[PDB]
């Protein structure tokens, strides 16, 4: 199976930052371009970041510069750091590769954002 | 290398197959909508 | 031009197994992603099954378990087997690659499933 | 290397395809849109 | 300019281009479901 | 950045010929797959022709066999040879890579075909 283990959220300040993770198993992140999303309390899912096979990165417009995907290949981990955050970044986070979100999802990781 | 651009190859592949099975699942809910909007 | 000849259809009955086969001509169905779907009287076209370049496999969740698609690369065909059928199988199964499903279609291959 | 190659042109090729299919859709769905919108 | 480079290029732009496809069609599938609520309710 | 320069457009003949040109910079044509779209007046915006980066093609039904995409590798620049052009091909027509469609368009360029 895949496995996708999220972590890192928590109660953050506005402003502040988090830096959340997602161990893989099952496939490689350096072989397999990787999701982040989040879902905010009854609405819709929602693609946060990006990061290709070979490294390229992409963000929605919400994410405006303050996030930064990135992944550690021996650690077959996923990360994405999140700066300024915002109350309006409130949701759980989850990590998924594109192949997989019909599939399975991960518990993900609560962020709440106060002010 | 090679193993990268396979592995990218064969996500990209399944993907592609499921994009296009959401397309032929939407299609049909509009046109049951257009059907709707159309009826005598 | 592309050739899709689909063979090995017929009248089995329910719990029977059937083969299909699907002889290509003008491109190399080990290079390219091949497709089957299938088509009931009245509906929608429904995607089947696929096979990847490098041989990874997927499946409707109405194939649940039940078929397998493979190749055999130097006579260039793709073959559904297809157990366990059931009378909800019954439709005109074809063959295609994903880039000419908007260009064209072979003849498919008639299976009727009979309880 | 052409099983690579003959891959990724099938990839490029499908994916315009979806594109456009999105493109016929998308107004097809602001058409509806409308429809439902309109005074 | 490599075939190896041309082929990376080739599978980035993809990888790119399908996470915005998936995007689409997450943002229509949300329109989508919008108006058959619309041509549900009671 | 990316930067697209479309030129070649004007005032032309039925029956006559123009070749479009799109000089790029910041991504290469030969490792990228091009497009070439149009926008009438008041219309959504038509894909015509696409080339991927090994050099295949394909047109809109509305291009049948009139138009052909070609590219030059050297001056990077994609090439839009359009044929028996007919008044309802009046439009700008714009050239982009799949993945700045949401980002980034040029100016186009005017093409307006009267008989």
């Amino acid at each position: 199976q895949v496995q996708l283990q999220e972590s890192g959220g928590g109660l953050v300040q506005a402003g502040g930052s988090l830096r959340l993770s997602c161990a893989v198993s099952g496939i490689r992140v350096n072989v397999n371009a990787m999701y982040w999303y989040r879902q905010a309390p009854g609405k819709q899912r929602e693609l946060v970041a990006i990061i290709t096979t070979f490294g390229s990165t992409n963000y929605a417009d919400s994410a405006k510069g303050r996030f930064t995907i990135s992944r550690d290949n021996t650690k077959n981990t996923v990360y994405l750091q999140m700066d300024n955050l915002k109350p309006e970044d409130t949701a759980v986070y989850y990590c998924n590769a594109p192949q997989f979100t019909d599939r399975y999802w991960g518990q993900g990781t609560q962020v709440t954002v106060s002010s | 290398l090679l193993d990268k651009i396979i592995g990218a190859v064969d996500q990209i592949q399944l993907t592609q197959a499921q994009l296009e099975e959401r397309q032929a699942e939407m299609e049909g809910a509009v046109q049951s909508i257009q059907g709707e909007l159309s009826k005598l």
